[PDB]
């Protein structure tokens, strides 16, 4: 993806955002009185119907904000913050977690690693149920044989905790974080 | 209730008249009391770094918008271009920046620093109580790099109203800072350890490392007041500036103008993307703004024309964003440039140039960390009660022409002081205070016309 | 008639060449003659402030385009918001410049000021006749505050042609200036008036009220030339310097750079209302720029596809004259500050630095007020009539090496004055003259193989 | 293969510590070795001028867009009179720069100029080697102005794939640069045999052109170097110095920050030609891109529709253009001034700011030309070797407290050196060396508390 969008076989090096991962939606729950397993399904990624209103998204129980009669609660944006239920309960909705994804390039060796964001490493894994383009398997040649890393910066695979002090590596990651070579 | 409004006049202060004269004598206004005080500003340094998920923003995840994106894959890849660019900007500023912050040499920092000065600007090892006052009193919404998504994840508060979770949402990623604040708050204490080695000449070689009470009195020569009036008024010049400095405690109000300059910083990060989520809801013709609701309620000849022209807007709107960001980016570059030349003549050094800082002359001023930039203080030293007194230009012997004097960093005053038993007295140029004129007060120079000739009382020369 | 054009070479002034040379003496280059020039300098300080109505701008009261303007009602409202906050950092701008312009004490100024000097830059109490000349100069279209609207009704001339008929038919309203022009003028006598208090050291504190021919002379001690040389020629300072002001009369043609900057920030402020007015003749696909014609021509269903369309584009505009406006007035900030720091050190002090203002070091600098700015004018010291002489590093006893000495502020060269009876003599640094070498001109050294070795005749030490 | 990543933090170099005393001595840090080093800038002073013919840019001489693009005939005069405006105060910039850059004398320049400094900045009676290398170095696209376009006919290469020969296709005009670089040239040698004539006070007047070595070593006098120390190590000087500008050979990589912007401002011109350019072939919703194909394809009534459209995408983005070329415009002019006050303080002056430059003080700076401005180079003073001593605040006669003398430009040091034999010897600021205190190195003052108490043996004053 970085060498076309740079049109070029010989990208610089450098720390490149690329696209994100989605999250993949499971089984449809579906409210609508008026076919018969699914009305709920308390907090995973969803996509719903609500007596005609769809989208997707995590559910979960909690107090009550708006007034019940009116079901559907929305921000200044109208976006879908949350539902009261015929079950009498309320429901927050907060849609889905997309992971930020990012890479690491040096050209000079030719070699690269990831980083996942502030999304912490427990929800990182050596293949990916959430989804976004073919593969990864360019960086697992190596980092499937170990663990996904946590560093204060973010979540990453192939990085290595060296512990050396280094005054420029050239590829800095953020905070005090430098992905030497 | 209040009643209605007052109509009023402007008032315009005129400054203090001082009669020319003609003939071989003047009046002269000099200070005879002062208090220190302090002025602050804010120089910005850095934009809220981020990036884009282009596709992503325009689309999320769609099949048919996919297809259609292809046509229009150059401009994704142009507005990551831009972004990745402007970010590059801000990391170099910050680093160059700081490569002229840092000193070769400083003294350690210990409580109790300073001696008869307070100074809360000491660090708690830690960033400092000033620090913590501005980083609490502004509204800052909460930082990401910790847990971040897992805080707008259901294992967290219903309550979180985070632009963290509309991240994920529109495809922004903020990115981190390239300090770390412990970094930050190591250059500061550096330049804090270095003040009051750099008196004495120089200051970029040499490193004097001498008492910082001492200093001061070195830097108050420098203005032109006596050595007698400051060996004598030691503990009133600590008191004076210990109300100077319990002053600050009431200054991060928006009243103070710095303070509030420090807030509109963090609007305009919060604003801009503002800007780019509420737009998520606009529709540009389309029957919804979801995707997916005109994918599910359109035929696909009618569907895809409402896809199109519902990512032409969102394209549009994106390179919009990326056209500010530029041009924010490059303004605070040259802010950038300012806070350094800031730092390397009025932090490191005494400034003898006026208009920069309080105006006051100047003595020791110093810098602590902002959102998103550097906040400054200066001390400044500020005249009162003026009086109006009878000066000569300068004097000679009147029997020998070629021996005649003229005042260094002061002026020959006609004497009012008991303790003098002579017709002229010499004084500092920032503060009253009559002295007798010796070796020391004094040069040689030419004769001219305006130089009194005196008759028989003067010690340089004797003869 | 004139013939044809004529190609030519841009020619290139060859610096004088003056020889290095080794061993102990060096050929030296030193001005006999002067003049004394004026140069000038507009340093833009604001923006023209405006806001616009952006409902009747868009719309003249028609209900069938209100109705379709309440879907875009919040176009109008950020146009409002981003005007209010540029016209904010005008204002703001203009008080943080006035504060630092204020003196804290002056002379009272009379007919007569400055002696010798004549200075029409005195006020008639008023502005000052260079003001005067500069406002009639440039042409300025009629301001309004005054009556306005008045004289665009029918009380008032049929050929009025002004921008202020033109705000009631398209929704401007300029807005006033924030000091008001007899305020300016208080402050910019109040600058003149400490002019010659600011020297003999310091100049933030105490103030010296000294006379102003006496001033000039030691600024001129400042740039290098003797106290000898300025005791006798004091009458012909002032003729010099009394041409030189007598130049600005002729200073008020476009062939003049300064004056040119003038007219172009009038002609710009000009030009923006002028875009916003000639938007309202043109169409966007409608039938006529008039709503009340649409509405008179067409049926209710492609009527308002009309005004749709009209609105459009009317809308595109003011953001895109927003957008002008927001980077005028950060520019014009910018440029504040650069005045800002010019009265700072061209104004209230001598400067050292060369750089700023005309090229011949520098002596006393004027303010005046400007449309839209302030308006230098610097004095400078501009040499003559060069020529090559012998000089010396310095000058040492043969009988014993420690007694050494070197010129101060001025140059040992050989001695071409039939006054003198020495093989050296001194001189200043920017005019050559002649005098002998006495304590006074020297200074101890330590010494150097270059120094000459005087076996006989030296004053400074006798010895 | 190279493996793994490491993760790595930031290293942070503490400064050197120094202890903060109590009592009347203290602790001093002071350097024992060093060496000259440079360090460069580049300051842009220009952008490329073009013009646009306008008409020519949006139709390729169709009858059919003429008629319908008189309709836009306003877009096209407002084009090229923003296009004019700016290509002007680009050539007004220029002027105004070259104007400060002139000298009104200099030295001639020979080979073997500077004598034990090697100076490969030298012309070759030219440009420079300097200039050499940076114009061959910097991937540089072939200039117009020699026979351009008789280079993109059939009289030259295949392989031509010059912008030059775009020029035509799209309507471009690249104007040429208002100097020639001969010209250019002869300011910049001006400047160089202007180097050295500087010292001794004023320099806006007076010529002094004296030896290039002793100017340097009067200039680390400047910087609190003792004059002892620089008559014996000449020679090392002259090594160090020479060994600094060898490394000038190594610095055209994009290693180099200065280089790196020089080349980005070379990519910046073309990227801005290359846009227009690969504009032309983008339908907007045409047929095909060119005017002819659609009216070899259309009948008339659709035919002009096909035409329209394609009109108005070409004009907006000219427009779009003309708004980027606006913005580069007016930051190279304030660049442009940037670089007209390092001049003016760098290149003709010592420093003694800091701030500007490499960190080393400052000692001599040059000029030369770059792609689109200039590029300096700073020589500059880098401590070494650091050691701590104890010094003291002054010194007095222990019989008669109104003795008090305080050093010049330097400290009082514990003697450490087998050479003294008294208690205190004298060092200069930026040097460490141990000399006898005598009266060339010090200062009568008051007395003070925390001077030492000399019971016996001072010779300054031997009383």
């Amino acid at each position: 993806q970085l060498h076309c969008s740079y049109e070029s076989f010989d990208v610089e090096s450098g720390v490149y955002s690329v696209s994100s991962f989605e999250a993949k939606p499971s089984g449809s729950v579906v409210e609508q009185a008026e076919d018969t397993k699914i009305a709920s399904q308390l907090g995973n990624c969803v996509e719903y119907s609500l007596y005609g209103v769809s989208g997707r998204g995590v559910f979960q129980n909690c107090t009550a904000v708006g007034v019940r009669q009116q079901r559907f609660v929305y921000d200044a944006y109208q976006n879908l913050v949350g539902y009261y239920s015929d079950d009498g309960n309320y429901y927050c909705l907060r849609a889905c977690v997309s992971v930020p994804v990012s890479v690491i390039y040096d050209k000079e060796t030719k070699t690269h690693a990831t980083l996942f964001g502030s999304v912490a490493c427990e929800h990182i894994s050596s293949t990916m149920s959430q989804y976004s383009r073919s593969t990864r398997s360019m960086l697992k040649r190596r980092d499937s044989t170990y663990g996904p890393l946590q560093t204060p910066v973010g979540c990453v695979l192939g990085l290595v905790n060296s512990s050396l002090f280094v005054e420029d590596c050239k590829l800095p990651l953020g905070q005090s974080l430098c992905a030497l070579p | 209730v209040p009643g209605e409004m007052r109509l009023a006049s402007i008032a315009f202060n005129h400054p203090i008249q001082v009669d020319q004269l003609n003939s071989s004598y003047f009046k002269l206004s000099i200070p005879t009391n002062f208090s220190f005080g302090v002025t602050q500003e804010y120089i910005q340094t850095t934009i809220q770094k981020v990036t884009v998920d282009c596709k992503q923003y325009v689309c999320n995840g769609f099949q048919k918008c996919e297809q259609l994106l292809r046509e229009y894959g150059q401009f994704c890849s142009k507005i990551n271009q831009a972004l990745h660019g402007a970010n590059l900007r801000q990391d170099d500023s910050v680093r160059n920046l700081f490569a002229s912050v840092k000193s070769s040499q400083s003294s350690p920092i210990i409580p109790g620093f300073g001696g008869d000065f307070n100074l809360t600007l000491l660090e708690p090892v830690a960033r400092s109580a000033i620090e913590d006052l501005l980083f609490d009193k502004v509204t800052i919404a909460d930082p990401g790099y910790m847990q971040g998504y897992d805080d707008c994840m259901q294992q967290g508060p219903a309550s979180a109203r985070d632009l963290i979770c509309a991240q994920y949402v529109a495809g922004y990623k903020v990115l981190p800072p390239l300090m770390d604040v412990n970094m930050e708050a190591a250059y500061t204490s550096s330049l804090l350890g270095s003040i009051a080695g750099v008196g004495w000449t120089a200051g970029l070689s040499s490193f004097a490392a001498i008492p910082f009470a001492q200093s001061i009195f070195y830097r108050l020569n420098g203005v032109g007041i006596t050595q007698q009036v400051l060996s004598e008024n030691q503990k009133l010049i600590a008191n004076k500036f210990n109300q100077a400095l319990g002053a600050m405690q009431t200054g991060f109000t928006t009243t103070n103008e710095a303070f509030h300059k420090v807030q509109d910083a963090v609007n305009n990060n919060a604003q801009a993307l503002s800007k780019l989520a509420s737009e998520l809801s606009n529709t540009f013709g389309a029957i919804s703004a979801s995707i997916g609701d005109i994918i599910q309620r359109l035929d696909p000849p009618e569907q895809d024309a409402q896809i199109d022209r519902l990512i032409n807007g969102r394209l549009t709107t994106l390179n919009a964003f990326v056209a500010q960001q530029l041009v924010r980016s490059e303004s605070a570059a040259l802010s950038a440039q300012l806070a350094k030349d800031k730092v390397n003549e009025c932090v490191k050094a005494q400034s003898k140039r006026s208009g920069f800082c309080g105006q006051g002359t100047h003595i020791v001023s110093f810098v602590v960390n902002a959102p998103n930039g550097l906040y400054f203080m200066h001390v400044g030293y500020y005249p009162s009660n003026h009086i109006e007194v009878v000066s000569a230009y300068g004097l000679c012997d009147a029997a020998n022409p070629t021996n005649c004097i003229a005042p260094v960093n002061g002026y020959f005053i006609k004497t009012n002081n008991t303790r003098i038993v002579d017709e002229w007295s010499y004084t500092g140029s920032s503060f009253y205070a009559p002295e007798p004129i010796t070796s020391l007060n004094t040069k040689y120079v030419a004769p001219q016309v305006t130089y009194q000739n005196i008759s028989t009382n003067l010690p340089p020369p004797l003869l």
